[PDB]
């Protein structure tokens, strides 16, 4: 599949450079595949908040149990607050995810370092080949360089770049999403709960 | 129109992995078929010495 | 110069939106029952 995508992205011109459209499609698909974990985390957070609220009402607020009507009113108010706040968190997460896709930072030092390492890998391999029991076969200009395997090298480079970009995106998501979650689904909800109750 | 232009330039959003399509197939045709036709053409195809 | 399956699917999706209305009605009925 990767070879077919590269060939199609080559276009009318002869295959002499690594296409970028296939890489963009693959990285976009990988990023989109990360949407479901965000929804799962949001659902887990909502369930945990509901469980904590129920536990508090049952034990930490036994006085509230003396008034079943007041307890039911509080429970329904909290449930409605959570229901109305969940779309806000979902849209905030979606916007945060889409911001990275909208603006691509090609000047990030990680990409340059990865490209440099990939370029230097060939030189390192050549040096290792030429520095191991050199020579019947005492002829210069070794044929070890060869000319085939270009497609395999391009596929490996594309896979490595995709993996690096996916790791960077995962790290950024892990670093960013918790802050937004705490700001919106926890702190804002706690602040507005008292105001809504009053 | 934008999608058609992208396909022309080889930047199609979706690639038909089922079979060769787009610029790649056009290049493959223009190379293989053209070369085979040129080779198969006899420069003096058909002659009668008598 | 010159220039049903989807319809059914979207209609079913829109009809599925009645779940929220049913839930609200059930909650209202439960609240009314709690009074008695």
């Amino acid at each position: 599949d990767i070879l077919t995508a590269i060939r199609n992205a080559t276009g009318p011109r002869p295959a002499l450079f690594v296409p970028e459209v296939s890489f963009e499609l693959l990285v976009k698909r990988q990023i989109k595949r990360l949407e479901e974990p965000s929804l799962r985390c949001v659902e887990l957070v909502h369930e945990e908040m509901q469980r904590i609220i129920q536990h508090c009402s049952n034990y930490s607020t036994q006085e509230l149990l003396r008034f079943p009507k007041l307890h039911d009113a509080i429970v329904e108010v909290v449930t409605c607050l959570l229901r109305k706040r969940l779309p806000v968190t979902n849209e905030m997460v979606h916007n945060l995810v889409a911001i990275e896709l909208a603006y691509i930072n090609t000047k990030h030092p990680d990409f340059a370092d990865a490209c440099g390492l990939m370029n230097n890998n060939i030189e390192e391999q050549r040096r290792n080949r030429l520095a191991r029991e050199l020579p019947l076969l005492d002829v210069p200009v070794p044929v070890a360089r060869k000319l085939s395997a270009r497609e395999q090298r391009d596929c490996e480079v594309i896979e490595r770049l995709i993996k690096s970009y996916f790791l960077i995106v995962r790290k950024n998501i892990q670093d960013s999403v918790p802050k937004a979650v705490m700001h919106f689904l926890v702190n804002h909800v706690k602040d507005t709960l008292q105001s809504e109750l009053v | 129109a934008t999608e058609y232009c992208n396909t022309i330039e080889g930047t199609a959003k979706y690639i038909e992995t089922s079979e060769l399509c787009g610029g790649a197939r056009i290049c493959y045709i223009f190379h293989e078929t053209f070369g085979r036709t040129l080779e198969s053409v006899d420069p003096l195809g058909g002659l009668n010495t008598i | 110069g010159q220039l049903e399956d989807m319809a059914q699917r979207r209609k079913e999706a829109a009809d599925m939106l009645k779940a929220l209305q049913g839930a609200s009605q059930i909650i209202a009925e439960i609240r009314e029952t709690h009074l008695w």
